[PDB]
């Protein structure tokens, strides 16, 4: 998922954009991926 | 062949030149300093 990012792939951001924007696109992906892990773990704790 | 073309179109009827099957050096265009404007969106003139 892009989660608002231009691409789901970090290298499609980093190989194209300067840091002032590349970091923005990355924060969008970090938020999404971090939320996914947090959701996953919560669910694992419940079933545990 | 486009940049040093001897003739350009009227803008209402702008021309479209198809560039394919070739090696594209854009650093030679950018750093020629013959251009007053060379604004690349997303990816910088020498990174593309």
């Amino acid at each position: 998922s892009n989660f608002g990012a231009i691409s789901s792939v970090l290298n499609d951001i980093l190989s194209r954009l300067d840091p002032p924007e590349a970091e923005v696109q990355i924060d969008r992906l970090i938020t999404g991926r971090l939320q996914s892990l947090q959701t996953y773990v919560t669910q694992q704790l419940i079933r545990a | 062949e486009v940049f040093n073309a001897t003739r350009f179109a009227s803008v209402y009827a702008w021309n479209r030149k198809r560039i394919s099957n070739c090696v594209a050096d854009y650093s030679v265009l950018y750093n020629s300093a013959s251009f007053s404007t060379f604004k690349c969106y997303g990816v910088s003139p020498t990174k593309l």
